[PDB]
């Protein structure tokens, strides 16, 4: 080691090197490029616009996901204690498996169909009698 | 040992001047003739395609058969993914009249 | 406490690569780097007994989520468990005492602080893929400690060999990165989620298994993978020490002990063809790196039939990978001064008497030797023989056949150990340079993974230790008495007349031949087809002459 | 609209600048790509993500040229502001400005037109620029500017009549109504598939790309691979699935075989190449494959992760001509033998060219590994075999990005010397783009 | 009729003409879908993009719904320990039962069915063990399960 310890002064001094290539011209600070003001506001103020948009747009503005988030909460709140009444009612369950009987749904599906009941699908044969009209029912007595 | 630079800043391009500048074409690389020639030839290799019986019999197993093995394997995938979803089966081109595109006002 | 163990070995990584390294250069990226370490080993310190002896779990939302687009949910998500705790424990005590001596060891390379940061960096994808508590974060702690590896083993770039081998490293594993993709996909998609504590499986579609299996196989290096680990030996000493203690090798089975989704049919034959082929890999070379290297490879397989037992057989494997990194690394450090000591020369047949090296080198080498060869009553004893006990009493008949083939791994690994000491110290002088090393920073590095294997003597990996597994005297002390016979063996140094095994063995039963021409001069030649013969060919429309 | 008119009409008064007056003919020519960047990214300010699926929607009259914004559409314009500068940077002459400001325009306006005649007339009236843009005299190659000129031709000659057959069948090419009427699939299929399929590189009518991305200059390049490819994918995501959705599941396994036999053999091809141009421009052959596949499963969310490959690729392939492009313009060669140990003599030219690698290979921490597995996700949920033929590929690809990296990058130091503040800034915002959209893509 | 047909469109597209909403609600995140009687509801094309966005609503609902699931299954298991086997076995059926719904439904027209449970496997499984004992030759296929996950 240089001094004869591990602990003594470095041993290099001016450019390690030149960044980019550029050379000091007689002591002058590095004279600004044609491109640089207008590259830096340009890009700067895209990605300033761009952090803008992400924190401080509304978030239902921003993504449809915040929309949805409080509107499943309740959703699944209303739906929690179904499936609570669903496991303490058999009469309701082997009628709603009779439902997915005629819905070409297995009986481990049950569960899927009461998650269900807002669908597209069920409230459009439901009014087209594709649905069998008890499952309007079984829906009314898990919720009541 | 050329000076393209005054000492306030200032290109100066040195047309006239002895020294060699420094500039863009400075670390062009010396062309090799025969790197040079390999890479023509690689460039226009298709002025050396022949129809003999090595061309013709890989151009037969290896380009046809694969080609028809991902056929193959392209309906296999479909007709196995119409039967884990419930579907009848389905007409793919030339096939038939039959299903195509299921309702999502029904049960599968 | 707990993110420390984490960010701060990249961090240092950060700072040893970037400009702010121009300011501090060789002397004070040293010092950075072995500072960073420091406070990762002590925040690991305190992870593990709060989580493995207190039994308290924490679970850390990092950096929200990465993405979530339909039902497939990334976040940015750690859970510090009892097996996240060991492994952080293993991989930052063991990363310490390897950048500590590399601090040394390298002294003398023009580019040091490069070095230390790809050793931080290196450390810290381990820290994160063990840290995750989804497949994702996992993904990224694989393939970023795969990047590392290419970039440590083909550091010395000037050379083509070595180049070669972090390409060749790269490829093997990313075949198997793409089985282990495959099988998340299969996972998230039959059971709903990606993180761990809701991957339960019972039973499942075999490909799971199968391909999960694969992608482990790549990283641990088990049979038609184990190709790339012998040839990453171009890599600098403390390169192949973390490579073959804590990181990137312990990967794979840890993924296959953490999920338990295998079918043991498979795990158990490829992890005893493993130990019996790498056992007798190791038995015929010369290479001082190289033997280690295949004995890495042998303890891999060890772990890998004791995962295929089952969950006390898991525990076993994670106990087992546990004691290994400590005097795994031990010997590599000490294989490393050993070298140095002898002026590069990493032939065994050119070492010999006790001038070339320290006393502390030495003591190093028969310590980890001596554990790795399960001596009694040191650390590797109790993980291999609870290992060794549990294979003897499985009620699967494959099993019977993976008994047999650990207990002849375990006679030539006591041979090829004992060969290994043998060569380098009791037989007389055939090198010519003695400059030995006795350097403070090394010394101590040896000496912290010394007390580690004291300490699992101490303390042990798990409650297994202790744990009477009721067999007959003579099953329980037989693997003593093959430790005996390969050392007698090793030290009467007797050899065979038998020239076409010795040369079909020694070359490795030609796999890397077979491979050169099986799969990939094929590739070759089919990319040659479809250039040549369909783009400029078939496919090519030509113009009108006028 | 009135914003549009004055961005053109601001972009060309460029022509009227007397010549001798060089650094306002530079400035006026970046500012008038600057400002439709920050007009685009206003419009991403604008979009209220919990409407209409089509917003900001305006329409012409009885003049065909309807225009609305949909994410894939507003995503794509967002790439392509963002990498019309960076082009403006390579060039030097006013030919070159006034080429790249109507490219500019009619990519923009094609990317969110709701009519399909007006996408017909506003996208291939490029060709001509194109034509002249590759083969230009001394540098250039004629043979690939007919190669693209010639297959782009063919693919919309065999549009152009069903197009009008759907037009007489129904009295609109305005896709809202096109996609509620009901019409004849199967011809009108075969047309969108022989456009869409030549402007995707999909074999085999694929032959073009090769020579003209590399005949191409550097701008040319950058916008060849990251812009123009996309528009088969948009073209495929906005006007092929709504209007003939019957025919889009009965070629499934047409195009499925086509998907993965490009695949196979682009990347077997890749292989054997010696050129390094030659080898970036055959890697956006696979990973085009992979998008199409991904768009025709339809199966999770198969828009999105299409988009977000389309996004990924058109970020990180223009990076990786880039470089080649700067080894090019100072060395005078593009060929693998003259170049060797370039971490020796460009550290910061190679580290760039390492990452944008790592990211082609859909590395982790880069937004083609996200995408990728979006789309292999989307892939997976018709069959798992047709993930697996990706899946078990990907040694493949990595085998041609670290051969041409190993054998370029290390070695005996011969060549250029490191990059400088220009070249440095024309890389630099890809890369700030790849780092976000690789850890932090949504929020 | 083509006349009931065309005195239908006429009334949609006098109710669609003449149609506001204020107070914090959005057009095209509607409340209720329209119940139709139509062959192929592209017919009407208000009716169509209505349906639409409803339809739109309901996936992103699904997807939000298998989300506060999937916390409160990390919840109860991460809390239980060792004993999450027999504590947190419904959760884990009802998360497995939410992606299952927001898989199978408006799947599009080409992905097959997802069963997060293993449960279509193991009901078939059980349907072929019982054809092939009125058969009366050996199973060839594995016996079904009573449960193959942590869920289901
Ligand atoms: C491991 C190292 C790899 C390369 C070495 C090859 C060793 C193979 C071998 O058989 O060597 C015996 C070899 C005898 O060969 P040899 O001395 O050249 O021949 C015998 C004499 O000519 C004359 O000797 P002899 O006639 O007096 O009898 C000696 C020999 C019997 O010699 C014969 O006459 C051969 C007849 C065969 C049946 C008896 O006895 C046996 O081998 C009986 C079994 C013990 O033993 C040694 O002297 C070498 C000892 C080194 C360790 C080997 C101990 C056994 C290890 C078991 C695991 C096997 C791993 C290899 C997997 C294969 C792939
Ligand atoms: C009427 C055609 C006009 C449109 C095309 C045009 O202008 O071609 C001029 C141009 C005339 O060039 P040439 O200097 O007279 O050379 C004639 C071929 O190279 C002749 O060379 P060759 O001896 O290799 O020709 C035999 C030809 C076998 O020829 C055929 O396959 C003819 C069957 C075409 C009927 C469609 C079914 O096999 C192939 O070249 C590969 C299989 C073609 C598929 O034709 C070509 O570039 C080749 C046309 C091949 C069509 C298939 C293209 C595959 C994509
Ligand atoms: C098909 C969906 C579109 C997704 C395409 C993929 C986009 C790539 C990147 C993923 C970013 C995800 C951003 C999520 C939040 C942003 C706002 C948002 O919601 O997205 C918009 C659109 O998002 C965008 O436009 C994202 C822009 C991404 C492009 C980024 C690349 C360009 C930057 C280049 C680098 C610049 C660096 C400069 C700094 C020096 C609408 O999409 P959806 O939510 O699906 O629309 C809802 C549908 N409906 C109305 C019917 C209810
Ligand atoms: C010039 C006057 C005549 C122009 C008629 C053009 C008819 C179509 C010809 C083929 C299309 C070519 C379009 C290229 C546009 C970009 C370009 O290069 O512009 C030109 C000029 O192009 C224009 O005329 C631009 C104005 C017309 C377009 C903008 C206004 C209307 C929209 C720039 O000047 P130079 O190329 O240096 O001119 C030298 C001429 N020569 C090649 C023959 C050596
Ligand atoms: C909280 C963390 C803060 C930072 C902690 C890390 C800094 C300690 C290590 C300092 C850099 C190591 C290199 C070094 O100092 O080299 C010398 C080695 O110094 C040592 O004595 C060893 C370092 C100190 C002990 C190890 C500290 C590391 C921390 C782990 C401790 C675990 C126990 C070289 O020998 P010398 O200077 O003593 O002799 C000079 C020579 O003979 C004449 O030229
Ligand atoms: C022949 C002419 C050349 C080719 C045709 C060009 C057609 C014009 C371009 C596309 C016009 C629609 C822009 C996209 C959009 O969403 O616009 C709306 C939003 O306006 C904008 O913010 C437009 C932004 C324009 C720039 C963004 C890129 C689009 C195309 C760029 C063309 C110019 C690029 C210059 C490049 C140098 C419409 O606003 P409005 O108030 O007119 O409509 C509201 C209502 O319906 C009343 O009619
Ligand atoms: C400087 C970047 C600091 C981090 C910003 C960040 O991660 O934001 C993400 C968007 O990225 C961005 O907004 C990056 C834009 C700027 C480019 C890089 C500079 C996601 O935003 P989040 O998850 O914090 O948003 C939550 C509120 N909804
Ligand atoms: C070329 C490859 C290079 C590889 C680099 C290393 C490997 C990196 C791999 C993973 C990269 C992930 C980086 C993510 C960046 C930020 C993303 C989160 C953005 C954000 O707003 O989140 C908040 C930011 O918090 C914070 O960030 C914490 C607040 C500040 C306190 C700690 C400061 C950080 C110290 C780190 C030391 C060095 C570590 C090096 C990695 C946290 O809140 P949330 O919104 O997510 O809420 C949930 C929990 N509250
Ligand atoms: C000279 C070469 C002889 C090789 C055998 C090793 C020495 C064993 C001596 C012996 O006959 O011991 C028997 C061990 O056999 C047994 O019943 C055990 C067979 C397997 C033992 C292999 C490991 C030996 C330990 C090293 C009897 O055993 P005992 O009646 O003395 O045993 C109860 C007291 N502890
Ligand atoms: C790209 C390559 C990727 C593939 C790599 C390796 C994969 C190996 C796969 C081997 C087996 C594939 C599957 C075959 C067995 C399953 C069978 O599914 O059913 C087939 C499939 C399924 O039948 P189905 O399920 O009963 O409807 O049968 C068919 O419908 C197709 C039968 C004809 C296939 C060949 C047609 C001729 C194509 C010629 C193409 C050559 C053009 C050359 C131009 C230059």
């Amino acid at each position: 080691y240089p001094g004869g310890s591990f602990w003594s002064e470095g041993t290099q001094t001016g450019k390690n090197g030149f960044l980019f290539g550029e050379v000091p011209i007689n002591g002058q600070p590095r004279k600004t490029l044609w491109w640089e003001p207008y590259w830096y506001a340009g890009f700067g103020g895209m990605g300033v616009g761009v952090y803008l948009i992400y924190h401080a747009k509304p978030l239902e503005a921003l993504d449809i996901k915040y929309w949805a988030a409080p509107r499943a909460a309740k959703e699944l709140e209303t739906e929690m204690r179904m499936l609570d009444k669903l496991n303490e009612r058999p009469d309701l369950k082997e009628r709603l498996v009779a439902v997915c009987k005629d819905l070409n749904m297995i009986e481990d599906e049950a569960y899927d169909l009461v998650l269900m009941r807002n669908e597209y699908k069920v409230k459009l044969g439901m009014h087209t009698g594709r649905v069998p009209e008890d499952l309007k029912a079984i829906y009314e007595e898990l919720e009541a | 040992e050329a000076k393209q630079f005054t000492p306030d800043g200032k290109y100066m391009p040195g047309i006239f001047s002895k020294a060699k500048p420094l500039d863009r074409s400075t670390q062009w690389v010396h062309k090799n003739p025969y790197i040079e020639a390999w890479y023509y030839r690689r460039d226009h290799f298709e002025n050396e395609f022949v129809w003999n019986y090595r061309t013709t019999i890989e151009a037969l197993w290896f380009l046809g058969g694969f080609t028809a093995a991902a056929y193959a394997l392209s309906v296999f995938a479909f007709r196995q993914a119409d039967r884990r979803s419930g579907y009848p089966k389905r007409q793919i081109l030339g096939d038939e009249p039959a299903m195509v595109l299921p309702d999502e006002r029904q049960f599968y | 406490m707990f993110l420390l163990s984490v960010f701060f070995p990249l961090l240092g990584g950060l700072v040893n690569t970037s400009p702010i390294a121009r300011f501090l250069g060789h002397r004070g990226s040293s010092i950075i780097a072995i500072g960073c370490m420091v406070v990762a080993f002590i925040s690991s310190v305190v992870i593990y007994y709060e989580v493995v002896f207190m039994g308290c779990a924490v679970s850390v939302d990092v950096f929200g989520t990465w993405f979530s687009v339909g039902t497939f949910h990334a976040g940015w998500t750690f859970n510090f468990d009892l097996l996240t705790a060991n492994m952080l424990f293993t991989v930052t005590g063991v990363s310490m005492a390897v950048h500590m001596y590399a601090c040394d060891y390298m002294r003398q390379d023009p580019h040091l602080n490069l070095f230390l940061g790809y050793l931080s960096y290196f450390t810290g994808f381990m820290c994160v893929l063990v840290a995750a508590d989804n497949l994702l974060v996992m993904l990224v702690g694989w393939e970023g400690i795969g990047v590392c590896s290419y970039l440590l083993i083909g550091y010395w770039s000037h050379r083509l060999s070595a180049v070669k081998s972090a390409q060749k490293a790269i490829l093997v594993n990313r075949v198997s990165d793409g089985l282990l993709m495959w099988g998340v996909l299969w996972v998230w998609y039959h059971l709903g989620s990606l993180e761990y504590d809701l991957l339960n499986v019972y039973s499942a579609s075999g490909f799971v298994g199968l391909s999960i299996l694969i992608g482990a196989m790549g990283k641990s290096a088990q049979i038609l993978f184990h190709v790339w680990l012998a040839d990453a030996m171009e890599g600098p000493t403390p390169v192949s020490a973390l490579i073959h203690a804590a990181t990137l090798v312990t990967a794979g089975v840890y993924l296959l002990v953490r999920l338990h989704i295998h079918d043991e049919m498979f795990v158990i034959i490829v992890g005893s063809l493993t130990a019996f082929m790498a056992g007798v890999f190791g038995a015929t070379q010369s290479d001082l790196k190289r033997v280690i290297a295949y004995s890495t490879c042998s303890q891999l397989g060890y772990m890998m039939v004791s995962l295929g037992l089952g969950e006390t057989g898991g525990e076993a494997s994670m106990g087992h990978l546990m004691t290994h990194a400590s005097f795994k690394a031990a010997l590599f450090l000490a294989a490393g001064m050993v070298i140095s000591g002898n002026g590069g020369n990493q032939h065994i047949a050119r070492y010999g008497g006790s001038a070339h090296s320290a006393m502390f080198t030495m003591l190093t080498l028969m310590v980890a030797s001596l554990s790795l060869i399960g001596w009694p009553e040191l650390s590797g004893f109790y993980s291999k023989e609870t290992i060794l006990n549990l294979a003897a009493i499985c009620a699967d008949p494959i099993a019977d056949v993976a008994h047999t083939l650990l207990l002849l791994t375990a006679m030539l690994t006591s041979a090829y150990t004992t060969k290994l000491f043998y060569q380098c110290f009791m037989v007389d002088f055939s090198g010519s340079s003695v400059t030995p090393v006795r350097n403070v920073l090394p010394i101590l590095a040896m000496a912290i993974l010394l007390l580690d294997i004291m300490l699992k003597v101490w303390v042990g990996t798990n409650l297994l230790s202790g744990m009477l597994f009721f067999l007959p005297w003579g099953v329980k002390t037989l693997p003593f008495g093959l430790m005996v016979a390969g050392i007698l063996t090793a030290t009467a140094a007797v050899g065979s007349e038998r020239f076409t095994l010795i040369r079909f063995c020694g070359s490795r039963w030609g796999f890397d031949q077979l491979f050169a021409r099986s799969p990939v001069n094929p590739i070759f030649d089919l990319g040659r087809i479809t250039w040549a013969i369909g783009d400029r060919g078939l496919l090519s429309v030509g113009n009108l002459r006028a | 609209m009135f914003i549009s008119v004055l961005l053109i009409l601001f972009a060309l008064c460029v022509t009227l600048i007397p010549e001798a007056h060089y650094h306002m003919v530079r400035v006026w020519s970046f500012v008038a790509t600057i400002i439709p960047m920050w007009v685009v990214t206003w419009m991403w300010w604008n979009f209220d993500a919990s409407g209409h699926g089509l917003q900001m929607l305006v329409i012409l009259g009885r003049s065909h040229l309807a225009f609305g914004i949909d994410g894939v559409a507003l995503s794509l314009m967002l790439l392509t502001t963002v990498l019309f500068p960076i082009c403006m940077m390579l060039l030097r002459t006013v030919a070159g400005f006034m080429t790249f400001i109507l490219l500019e325009v009619l990519v923009l306006s094609a990317l969110c037109v709701l009519d399909l005649l007006g996408f017909y007339i506003l996208f291939e009236a490029s060709l001509i620029l194109l034509f002249l843009l590759i083969g230009r005299a001394p540098y250039g190659s004629l043979e690939a500017a007919y190669k693209i000129v010639l297959y782009t031709m063919a693919g919309s000659l065999v549009l152009l009549p069903t197009l009008f057959m759907i037009y007489s069948e129904c009295g609109t090419t305005n896709v809202l109504y096109m996609t509620c009427a009901y019409n004849h699939q199967t011809v009108l299929g075969w047309g969108l598939l022989a456009v869409l399929a030549v402007k995707i590189p999909l074999m085999p009518v694929h032959l073009w790309l090769p020579e003209a991305h590399v005949a191409a200059p550097t701008a040319g390049s950058v916008l060849l691979a990251g812009v123009l490819l996309k528009l088969g994918g948009i073209g495929f995501l906005r006007f092929m699935l709504p209007v003939v959705p019957e025919f889009c599941v009965s070629v499934f396994p047409l195009v499925s075989t086509l998907c993965l036999v490009s695949f196979l053999f682009s990347t077997l091809s890749t292989l054997r190449q010696i050129d390094l141009k030659k080898i970036v421009a055959y890697s956006s052959i696979a990973h085009m494959s992979m998008v199409t596949l991904a768009i025709f499963s339809q199966s999770e969310f198969s828009a999105y992760s299409s988009s977000f490959l389309m996004i990924a690729h058109g970020l990180i392939s223009p990076a990786l001509f880039l470089i080649v492009g700067i080894l090019y313009d100072r060395a005078h060669t593009k060929f693998i033998l003259y170049f060797s140990g370039l971490g020796a003599s460009m550290p910061i030219g190679s580290t760039l060219f390492f990452l944008f690698t790592l990211g082609n290979l859909a590395f982790p921490l880069f937004p083609n590994f996200i995408a990728e597995v979006l789309c292999m996700v989307s892939i997976f949920a018709v069959h798992e075999l047709l993930a697996y033929v990706f899946c078990v590929c990907q040694v493949l690809g990595a085998a041609y990005g670290f051969w041409a990296f190993n054998r370029v990058v290390h070695g005996l130091p011969r060549g250029p010397a490191d990059v400088t503040r220009t070249e440095f800034h024309t890389v630099l915002p890809l890369l700030i783009g790849a780092v976000w959209l690789g850890i932090k893509p949504m929020a | 009729s083509v006349e009931e047909r065309q005195s239908f469109h006429d009334k949609v597209n006098d109710v669609f003409k003449n149609l506001t909403g204020e107070a914090g609600k959005r057009w095209a995140r509607p409340d209720e879908p329209i119940l139709h009687t139509l062959n192929d509801e592209k017919e009407e094309p208000h009716i169509f993009f209505h349906n639409t966005n409803y339809r739109t609503s309901r996936k992103y609902i699904n997807v939000e719904k298998t989300k506060i699931l999937r916390e409160q299954a990390l919840e109860c298991v991460r809390a239980a320990g060792t004993a999450r086997y027999h504590k947190c076995t419904e959760v884990m059926k009802r998360l497995q039962a939410a992606v299952r719904v927001a898989s199978n439904v408006d799947r599009g027209p080409l992905a097959r069915k997802r069963d997060v449970g293993f449960i279509y496997h193991n009901n078939r499984l059980r349907e072929l063990q019982q054809q092939a004992a009125e058969l009366e030759i050996e199973n060839p296929f594995p016996a079904p399960a009573k449960q193959a996950t942590g869920g289901y």
